[PDB]
RNA sequence: AGAGAAAUGGGACCAACCUCACAAACGCGUCUCAGAGAUAAUUAAUGAUUUAAUCUUAACCUAAUUAACUCAUAAUAAAUCCAGCCCUAGAACAGGGCACA
RNA sequence: GGGUUUACGACCUCGAUGUUGGAUCAGGACACCCAAAUGGUGCAACCGCUAUUAAAGGUUCGUUUGUUCAACGAUUAAAG
């Protein structure tokens, strides 16, 4: 979470993580959710909206990040590592932001 | 840079790297902590 | 063949007449040397693969000499060529695109006013001279007590070496060696008498043969573009050049006596 | 066996031309057999006073191979005699300047330290690549074996042998290469 | 085995006079200096130039005129 | 094997994970009682820098080493295999395990010097100018010292310094 | 970063002055002086062992990079006539001339 | 770690290894003065201080003292 805290996340509008807690590949998804919902990310910018969608029969975790460059980053993370998702999101928002 | 025979970190930000056949204590916070094993 | 950026041109073999002054339009005064191109003929042509593997070689002969003092082989070569024997025979390394048929004469109009050249010749051989005149070593004082040491070189080596090093400067032959001066600018080109005015000192005594070539300095490597690439052919243009080709800064003999403003 | 004296002597002390490939070969192991064949220590009729010597043609000299980091550690120091003319050329720089010089100096060192060294060196022929004139090629008799077995690359192995070589470990599917 | 090569070509034969054509290939000669001769001999026999030089009286006197022979 | 696929569709990046099929271990190991892979396949003190088929089982397509926690090897053999992989890469084996750069493959350089059994890096060793005398000799190291316990069919010890 | 000027030293020559009662010698006088590679120390690009980072006694290509040191380039680089007479060529020996006059 | 001053022992020479300073000639080493590329500074810039790599080239002219040294005058990029 320190990476997203020091990267200046002021340039994001909405981050939603849609998942189902009763699946078998939600570890990295919930890790990413906590890393983006940490207190430092919140204190970096207060205008952002963090949403955690919880379902039971979706069976497909996903992350949608809409930011004001007219950009929509969609990551269907079902087998990717939480660290890989975090570093990819960081590189993308640092390249376009 | 300081050429020494025994390198040692001076703060928690110095990292030891093996380069050019020697050891180098590199510090980004305090640049005066740059040490090189002779 | 057309001119190329990585191409070179053949040189000449002239006769050093003497020295003269030459005033520039800015009021300055330079010293020129007169080189007379008496007879320049391409004797033989050696191919690139047969000479160096990188550049072809052209053989150039100097002025005319007598048949009654050359050997059988040289006279046979000149008989098969159809030309009288030459005194000095030199080799010029040129590219494979600037080759000329052997037996072709060359003229001092080969160069144009404003250019840099190189000059090679044997300097004035002063014979077996002392070290003070050869290398410039300082001598000992004259009369403060020195006995038979007014011009000795002194110590020649050290003690523990128990010998002298091969590069030790010592009295020996001085002067008779092929030396080359680079980057000499040419001012005036006389077409009638085939005289070239080369700036600066030219190594070699007067009335001697001198090998002139294009300046191989890196600052003047691509200056052969506006000049005639193969050589100066007086029959190709069907036009006679002026008597004296002056540079853009040489104060010509006929001048309005320029004054500053 | 029942030859005349002159042809028997000629066949006994005849000279032989050998071939030696130096591609991916150590200069030491090359110069070993090179000096052996030069001195003639492969003939039971060898003697010091006799001039029994054979010619060796070493090809693919530029493609020589040094073991270890000698390419950057080993130096070849020469001196022109003049003061300050003491040059120390790295092995790589010397090989880049002249590809023959490496194996030439190796053989010149492995040969004995007598006057016959120049004589038996004049019988040596070293070529950087496989560009041998015909008058030299038509002299070869046989080719000596390579002293070092050249190891295969990964793409040089056949797929049947690749599948014959068993898999040691079972990688998990969740990992990313 | 491989067959025996046999090369036979006398290009000096002229249709005008065979008596002259026979001598055209026999009157060939060449004379060089000591240096070039020694160099060519060394290049031919794959030796150095130090062997082809002659020797002195002190060594040419001490050679045994009638050396023993075995067999 | 897991692969990260990225799709660019109108300022919208789609990053997805794709799992492919990976080959499994051979069915019959010669010594199933060993815990370590090499120690149970009885390849201990058997592999070398020449054995490419064994070293190529666990290396990233870009020549990288595979982590020990995922491989499963004992520490000593892992270090030995790392040394062997470094030596093979320096020697010139594994040609298909280099990163593809179409911009850098065009400007060819001086030819790669043929080397093998190299210990250090080609760009980190200074040439010996003193070279020492017979009693004090600066020995030139060749090969890794970790492989001194290989089986010697000739019986002579391996010259680690020459 | 861009223009010039000078000195030292390497190598040369008398158009003028200076030494100068030989036609030459000489400085105090005049002319010229260079392209490429490589690096040691030190920076950054990608990247694993250590799924992050990290200039790498981890590979593959990377780039600004001390002087040396080599190489482009230049100098010599047409062999078997030499009695005699000259030479800005020379101790002797060598070398260049003796046809325009 | 080096053998640059003094001393230590007297191993080589006392049927001879001629002894300090200067003139000429310098060769070599780097434990680098300048010139070249850098790191760190209580480095704001000019001046500075130290460390690394680098030896192709240089390291002045005078008064006094026989002086090596030593003080002073004028400079240089420096007077190792
Ligand atoms: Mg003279
Ligand atoms: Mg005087
Ligand atoms: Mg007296
Ligand atoms: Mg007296
Ligand atoms: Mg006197
Ligand atoms: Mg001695
Ligand atoms: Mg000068
Ligand atoms: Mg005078
Ligand atoms: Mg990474
Ligand atoms: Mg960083
Ligand atoms: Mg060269
Ligand atoms: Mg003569
Ligand atoms: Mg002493
Ligand atoms: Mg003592
Ligand atoms: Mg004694
Ligand atoms: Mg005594
Ligand atoms: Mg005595
Ligand atoms: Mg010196
Ligand atoms: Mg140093
Ligand atoms: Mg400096
Ligand atoms: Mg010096
Ligand atoms: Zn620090
Ligand atoms: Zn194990």
């Amino acid at each position: 979470a320190a990476a997203l805290a020091r990267l200046g996340l002021r340039a994001v509008k909405q981050v939603r993580v849609q998942f189902c807690p009763f699946e078998k590949n939600v570890e990295s998804t919930r890790t990413f959710l906590q890393a983006v919902s940490s207190e430092k990310v919140r204190c970096t910018n207060l205008n952002c909206s963090v949403i955690a969608d919880v379902r039971h029969d979706g069976s497909e975790p996903c992350v949608d990040v809409l930011f004001g460059d007219g950009h929509r980053l969609i990551m269907r993370g079902a087998h990717l590592t939480a660290q890989e998702m975090l570093t990819a999101f960081a590189s993308h928002i640092q390249a376009r932001g | 840079f300081k050429t020494k025979g025994v390198l040692k970190k001076r703060c928690r930000d110095c990292y030891l790297v093996k380069r050019r056949g020697r050891w180098f204590i590199y510090c980004k916070t305090n640049p005066k902590h740059k040490q090189r094993q002779m | 063949h057309p001119w190329e950026p990585g191409s070179s041109r053949v040189g000449l073999i002239a006769l050093k007449l003497g020295m003269m002054p030459l005033w520039t339009k800015d009021g300055q005064k330079h010293v020129v040397t007169l080189l007379q191109v008496q007879d320049c003929h391409v004797l033989k042509y050696t191919p690139k693969e047969n000479h160096n593997g990188r550049m072809a070689a052209l053989t150039v002969g100097g002025k005319t000499v007598s048949h009654f003092h050359k050997s059988a082989s040289i006279l046979e070569f000149y008989q098969e060529l159809g030309l009288p024997p030459k005194q000095k025979v030199k080799i010029f390394n040129v590219t494979e695109n600037a080759v000329i048929k052997p037996g072709t004469p060359l003229y001092a109009a080969h160069f144009r006013p404003g250019q840099y050249v190189d000059v090679t010749a044997k300097t004035i051989g002063k014979g077996f001279q002392g070290v003070m005149r050869r290398w410039g070593f300082k001598g000992q004082p004259a009369t403060h007590g020195q006995t038979k040491t007014h011009r000795r070189p002194g110590a020649i080596s050290t003690g523990d070496v128990a010998r002298v090093w091969p590069g030790t400067k010592m009295p020996g032959q001085l002067g008779n060696i092929d030396r080359t001066a680079f980057g000499l600018k040419v001012w005036r080109i006389n077409t009638k008498h085939n005289i070239i005015y080369v700036n600066g000192s030219v190594p070699g005594h007067k009335n001697c043969l001198v090998k002139i070539k294009d300046s191989k300095l890196p600052a003047y490597k691509d200056f052969c573009k506006n000049l005639p690439f193969p050589t100066y052919f007086p029959d190709g243009d069907e036009e006679a050049l002026p008597e004296d080709l002056y540079d853009e800064n040489v104060c010509q003999p006929g001048a309005p006596s320029i004054t500053f403003t | 066996s029942s030859f005349s004296k002159a042809p028997q002597q000629w066949a006994t002390f005849a000279r032989v031309w050998y071939l030696l490939d130096g591609k991916m070969q150590p200069p030491g192991k090359l110069a070993a057999m090179a000096s052996v064949k030069l001195q003639g220590l492969h003939k039971p009729v060898y003697h010091q006073l006799s001039d029994c010597g054979d010619h060796v043609v070493i090809m693919n000299t530029r493609h020589i191979a040094f073991s270890g980091n000698k390419w950057e550690q080993k130096v070849y120091s020469s001196h022109t005699g003049y003061p300050g003319g003491f040059r120390q050329v790295t092995a790589a720089q010397l090989h880049q300047k002249d590809p023959v010089a490496i194996v030439k100096l190796a053989i010149y060192g492995m040969l004995p330290k007598n006057l016959h060294r120049r004589t038996m060196m004049q019988r040596l022929h070293l070529f950087p690549d496989e560009d041998i004139p015909e008058d030299i090629l038509k002299n070869l008799v046989e080719e000596l074996p390579q002293p070092r077995k050249v190891p295969r690359r990964l793409d040089e192995y056949t797929q049947e042998e690749i599948e014959a070589f068993p898999r040691v470990w079972s990688p998990p599917e969740d990992y990313r290469l | 085995t491989k067959p025996i090569p046999r090369p036979d070509p006398v290009h000096n034969i002229e249709e005008t006079h065979d008596l002259v054509l026979k001598t055209r290939l026999e009157e060939k000669g060449e004379h060089l200096e000591q240096g070039p001769m020694i160099e060519q001999l060394s290049k031919m026999f794959f030796t150095t130039k130090h062997r082809w030089y002659p020797r002195g009286q002190y060594h040419r006197r001490r050679r045994k005129p009638n050396p023993p022979k075995d067999r | 094997f897991r692969e990260v696929v990225e799709i660019l569709d109108g300022k919208t990046t789609i990053i997805e994970g794709r799992i492919t099929e990976t080959p499994q271990e051979s069915p019959n190991p010669p010594n199933p009682t060993g815990q370590c892979p090499i120690c149970r396949w009885n390849l201990k003190h058997k592999y070398n820098y020449e054995d490419v088929l064994l070293l190529s089982q666990f290396i990233r397509p870009h020549g990288g080493m595979l982590p020990r926690r995922i491989t499963g090897l004992c520490q000593e053999e892992h270090l030995k295999i790392e040394e062997c992989v470094k030596m093979a890469h320096r020697a010139g084996l594994l040609p298909n395990h280099r990163p593809k750069l179409p911009e850098g493959f065009v400007p060819k350089s001086k030819p790669r010097l043929n080397r093998y059994l190299t210990r250090w890096s080609p760009r980190s060793v200074k040439p010996i100018y003193n070279k020492g005398h017979r009693w004090n000799k600066v020995r030139m190291p060749v090969g890794s010292p970790l492989l001194k316990d290989n089986v010697s069919y000739s019986g002579r010890p391996l010259l680690l310094y020459h």
